[PDB]
């Protein structure tokens, strides 16, 4: 619906804050947190993936954090 | 009882459209379809169309291509037939019955019949007359 | 005026050589022209009408069949024949079924029979071509500088609605004053007549060539009939059903304008109800401009208090127009038209109405030039400077002249050679590109044509891919050129 | 379509009598048929379903036969309140078509 | 009849759009693309003997794609 | 429109004549062999394209004779 | 001062009057004569019969 | 002997009503309230505008067209379950009977 | 002449709806536009809406959302209003000025001025009654 | 949405007066302005349009004047065939809204 | 853009992208809402009756 496509990186900037005020940033890190914090599984099974393909270490700690971004 | 309940007689000018509701009674409203049949005076009977209650399928005759339109209100257990660009012709008794019911939708034979065609419940007639 | 609004148009620059400027024009579009003085004229192409067509084919669509004879002979002796067989106007066909005792005959063979049947037809194609005589091309010229009522309407009597006819010449035409303009046609240089058709139905008509036309099926008849209904076909038309063993049958094959549609897609229609009324194609104008005034140079720079009675108006890569509506005791002068840029003046710009004027009192006069493409200033005023208006023409330098390369590829491509000649005053190299690229699009003429969408784009992959494999620097003669040529003709064709 | 031939058009007959009616269609209709009386501006009612069955309600003096296109009707005593018009009615394959009638009077 | 032969690269184009206006193509190619679904043991076919005459990777996509062309 | 997919591999025969009657396959064959002799200059190019591409000769003939007809 | 409305989205809708219908098993796809208008919002599906 | 219908295509048609409308140069794409039936064909494009058409600011604006349709003759396509189907042979000896 | 006739005045039914004819002659009847003003007894004038005679488009006020419609004939060069879902309200005169065209289609502002609303051109008055 | 408020909302003078109008718009109407009169039961006609002009017919009696959301209708001599209800009307944005009416009587 | 009582400031390609049924702003008499497969939504059980 239009539960996303939330107008972020359009433009448009002015000043004043815009709608939510810097609420909208924390909402999306809290819920990302607390999706990773209910499901360890998950979480679990990215580290491994992160550790087994790459190898190189910034490769690993990139797809990883990916990886727990990739929820929608 | 089990009893059908027609609106009185109408006299409409050519090329309008009439309107005959069909109200039931006694039984499950959608446990029947509804089947429209006209007689001219000087003729016999000849079908014009069937509705379902449940639902709300309809089909018609050939003789009443894109004339003919039928709709209900299931709340009130009602039909409506509706004849679109009316002419002398047209000027008939209007009635509608009862048909046994394929539970989900019309038209169908082969369930050992319909069983009747209309003189069970079907009501006490519509008169239209188109004149000017 | 007569052409805002109307884009894809055809700017024209430069007079040299005297005065020749050579235009092309069709009827989708319109030429707008320039010189250093000789104010801008607008070359829109409107009706083309052949008068006398003559009729060259009739085909029929939709026929019927009567009166029904068959005849068969005997098993091996005898090939069957029938009195109605004498007319060509009756449908014939042999065939062999089977005969035996049941049948009455005797030998039990497998013996000839023959069926038969009267040929009547419903409406049909009326085919017709044109000489190229006995047609004009209606061109109305009009010009710039006032006048409201309408930079469009080309409905209306302010440009002149000049004929031509190549049983003509020179093309003389007056205009208000100033507009005694030259224009020299060469109309046997455009569509190339003696290989166009011409083709009628119940309502409307096409334009075909003429080797399809006559290679087509759906039966042949000349235009000749009056009486005859002599259709010397009908193999494509009506079909015989044969079963397995007996009697033959007589079976009409239906109405094919369907099929006769999907058959002339891809080729442009025309209304033809009153004679004719030709639409869509090209033609090829020389234009002297020596006859003609600025309308009137002869006055003052005006006093001042304009006012805008219309908005900012951007049309179609910088073109805009304003209208203004002077206030004040003018006795008709001229307007200080500017296109500025800011402070520590740099003034850049140009106007497309050259020498605009008042008319006699308050009537919304209409300007239009082009700024460059970003900020500018747009004056009118003078003695207390009496107004700006500020304008930003988004735009760019290299998206202009990348555009501007993007209309001479159309034009390489659908107008042919004639686009060579859509310039002027070229000399050597103009004259020697028209003669080079007439050589090169003749032997990339017929000669590789006849190919649809699909299969000219992959005729294009299959060419570059085996000019990609590089041998011995032909891979440029090759690949580059034809991959460039073939894909940007086969994106554009079949419009 | 399917034509269904109603016979004969108009009959008299006496009270007590017994009578007879003929219906023949174009194509098999096995047993779906109807038939029906219909008392002259009233309100009418059913006589017989399937050919060969009674409503319950329905006096036990009608009757139907008949299978494959030929149909037969059957009052076996005429009685004064059985002046009608009378139809026969197919049920197959819907374009659904009633018979032409049969008018009675009492003598 | 005059189902084929449509008229198509005979040249005598102008500006203007000329009957079906760029529906004739997607046409083409809309039959094609439906007539590929519906049999697709022949384009099963076709990739078989794509890949076994020609044998060079270029040539089996050319005559691959013929062969899904060729059909009336 | 319906000028193509003319029912023709379906399946479904009979003993019987169907409904052309042998005239479609001739109809085919007549108006490929019409359109090559109209337009000469597509056929040189083919044959052209033949001898570059593929260059063993049963592969030349076969690229060659599917792009007499490609046509539509 | 001037503008120009472009666009209305509707946020909360309703239903009403809810016609539904089903052929048979391969034989026919369904119709429904108030299909015709675009105001009703219309689906086919597949159930069983 | 009982078959069922399933389809109708239509081959001849004919138009009527024929109603049309257009918008303005990118504010609007335009609306027309005999869309609101299927039976009507519609079509959007794009066309250009300009004063001279009247309306301002010099744009492609859109366009849509809009016809009634009716219908000529008809394929009534049917179908045939594998029943309701009879085969008629004609099963005959040999031996005399002249005619 | 210059000039436009509209139909007789009307009675029907709440909840029916009306059709309002609007003939012209005198003139080309696609070189302006038409547009309908309604005026209750005990009140002044009220704007209705717009329709074009060439192409056909239309619109309307805020008030009459959903319930009107106009069409036409360009044959007969004539002008059809129907209103939809009568009530007590509706009970006016019916006027149909004509505008003097942005060409192509609606009811344009920028073009000087539409020049009259509606009075040089526009009819005969069409009275329009809901009652039982 | 543009509301138009005319005023006043009735007048009674004498034949040969002068009289003028007034409305007012709560927004920016430039020029989009037109004067009608109405005769009451009757056809009615057009007096001024673009808030400045005279419609050729119309006796020189009638003008108008006003730029910025007043405008002032006058007639210079009251005539007896003028009495009528006037009304003035905005023609921009287009919710086109009418005045409230002006009634003359003849003293 | 107008809600119910407030309004917005977003950019044009946004807002022609965004669901929430279409209508475009000559309605009046309309109601010709082209889009509502974003909007309702039919519930299909197992087997039968959506
Ligand atoms: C297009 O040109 C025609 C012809 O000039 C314009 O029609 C004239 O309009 C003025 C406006 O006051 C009238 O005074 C003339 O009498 C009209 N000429 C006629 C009727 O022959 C037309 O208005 C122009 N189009 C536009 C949109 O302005
Ligand atoms: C096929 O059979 C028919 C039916 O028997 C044959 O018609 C009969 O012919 C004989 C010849 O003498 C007559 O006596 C009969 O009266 C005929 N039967 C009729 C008319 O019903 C017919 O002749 C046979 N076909 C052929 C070619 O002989
Ligand atoms: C063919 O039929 C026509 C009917 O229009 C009639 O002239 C006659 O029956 C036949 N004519 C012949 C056999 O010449
Ligand atoms: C929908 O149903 C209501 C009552 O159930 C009825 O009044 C209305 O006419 C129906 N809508 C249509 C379009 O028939
Ligand atoms: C179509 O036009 C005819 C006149 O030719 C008219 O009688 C009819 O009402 C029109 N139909 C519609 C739906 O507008």
């Amino acid at each position: 619906s239009v539960a996303l496509v939330p107008h972020v990186g359009m433009g448009l900037e002015t000043r004043t804050e815009t709608w939510m005020s810097s609420e909208g940033a924390w909402k999306h890190a809290q819920r990302i947190e607390t999706w990773i914090l209910r499901h360890p599984g998950f979480t679990i099974m990215a580290a491994i993936l992160a550790y087994t393909i790459g190898t190189t270490y910034f490769q690993r700690v990139l797809i990883f954090i990916l990886l727990t971004a990739v929820t929608p | 009882e089990v009893q059908l309940v027609q609106s009185g007689p109408d006299v409409e000018k050519p090329g309008a459209s009439v309107k005959v509701s069909c109200k039931a009674s006694g039984y499950t409203f959608t446990s029947n379809y509804i089947h429209w049949v006209r007689q001219a005076p000087g003729q016999g009977l000849e079908w014009m169309g069937v509705i379902n209650p449940r639902g709300g399928s309809t089909a018609s005759a050939q003789k009443f291509q894109g004339r003919i339109t039928m709709t209900r209100d299931t709340s009130t257990s009602t039909v409506y037939m509706e004849l679109s660009s009316l002419r002398s012709d047209d000027t008939a008794v209007y009635y509608c019955a009862r048909g046994g019911r394929a539970l989900f939708y019309d038209s169908y034979t082969t369930p050992r019949d319909g069983g009747s065609w209309w003189f069970d419940p079907w009501g006490q007639g519509s008169l239209v007359t188109v004149s000017s | 005026m007569r052409c805002i609004g109307i884009s894809n148009r055809d700017f024209v620059e430069g007079v040299s050589g005297g005065s020749w400027v050579d235009i092309v024009l069709e009827h989708g579009s319109c030429v707008t022209t320039m010189a250093k003085n000789k104010p801008t004229l607008d070359f829109e192409l409107i009706k083309t009408e052949a008068k006398h067509p003559a009729t060259l084919r009739k085909y029929c669509v939709e026929a019927k069949l009567t009166n029904t004879t068959t005849a068969s002979r005997c098993p091996t002796q005898g090939e069957p024949s029938l009195n109605e067989e004498q007319d060509k106007r009756f449908v014939c066909k042999h065939s062999m079924v089977d005969r035996g005792w049941g049948n009455g005959c005797g030998l039990f063979g497998k013996g000839g029979i023959v069926t038969c049947a009267m040929f009547t037809c419903k409406k049909n194609m009326e085919g017709k071509v044109v000489q190229p005589e006995n047609l004009e091309y209606t061109i109305v010229i009009t010009p710039h500088s006032g006048e409201e009522n309408a930079v469009g309407n080309d409905t209306g009597k302010h440009g002149k609605e000049i004929k031509v006819t190549p049983q003509s010449s020179i093309t003389e035409a007056e205009l208000t004053g100033y507009g005694t303009v030259t224009m020299e046609c060469s109309p046997r240089t455009g569509l190339d007549f003696n290989e166009m058709v011409l083709l009628q139905m119940e309502n409307k008509a096409w334009l075909v060539h003429r080797q399809w036309f006559l290679d087509l099926p759906l039966p042949w008849l000349p235009g000749a009939d009056t009486q005859g209904s002599n259709w010397i076909q009908k193999e494509t038309l009506v079909t015989f059903k044969n079963p397995h063993a007996k009697k033959q049958d007589v079976v009409v094959l239906g109405s094919q304008e369907g099929a006769m549609h999907t058959a002339l897609t891809g080729a442009t229609e025309i209304q033809m109800s009153s004679g004719n009324l030709l639409f869509t194609g090209h033609l090829k104008c020389r234009l002297r401009m020596d006859k003609l005034q600025l309308k009137g140079m002869s006055y003052s720079m005006c006093t001042g208090k304009f006012k805008v009675v219309k908005e900012i108006a951007e049309t179609q890569h910088g073109t805009i127009v304003i209208r203004v509506q002077y206030e004040g005791d003018g006795s008709p002068c001229k307007i200080p038209f500017e296109i500025m840029d800011l402070e520590k003046r740099h003034v850049l710009g140009r106007l497309i109405t050259v020498n605009p004027i008042v008319t006699e009192k308050d009537s919304p006069v209409n300007i239009e030039a082009e700024p460059p493409f970003g900020d500018s200033y747009i004056i009118i005023g003078v003695e207390p400077g009496q107004l700006k208006l500020s304008w930003f023409k988004k735009g760019s330098s290299i998206g202009q002249m990348f555009e501007t390369t993007m209309r001479g590829a159309k034009r390489m491509a659908i107008l042919g050679d004639t686009a060579w000649d859509f310039g002027s005053l070229g000399g050597v190299f103009t004259s020697i590109g028209k003669a080079l690229h007439q050589v090169f699009g003749a032997i990339y003429g017929a000669a590789f044509s006849g190919v649809s969408w699909t299969m000219k784009i992959l005729i294009g992959v299959v060419i570059t891919w085996i000019g990609m494999n590089s041998r011995s620097t032909s891979l440029s003669v090759s690949l580059v050129l034809v991959g460039v040529v073939t894909l940007y003709l086969g994106v554009m064709v079949q419009a | 379509d399917i034509q269904l031939t109603q016979s004969p058009s108009s009959l008299s007959a006496s009270v007590g009598d017994r009578v007879t009616f003929t219906c023949q269609a174009s194509q098999d209709i096995r047993k779906y048929l109807n038939w029906y009386q219909q008392k002259p501006g009233k309100a009418p009612k059913l006589l017989i379903y399937d050919a060969s069955n009674l409503k319950t309600g329905v006096p036990s003096r009608f009757s139907g036969s008949g299978s494959g296109t030929d149909f037969t009707f059957t009052i076996s005593s005429l009685q004064p309140e059985d002046v009608a018009t009378y139809y026969c009615q197919q049920f197959d394959d819907l374009p659904i078509t009633f018979g032409q009638g049969t008018r009675l009077q009492i003598k």
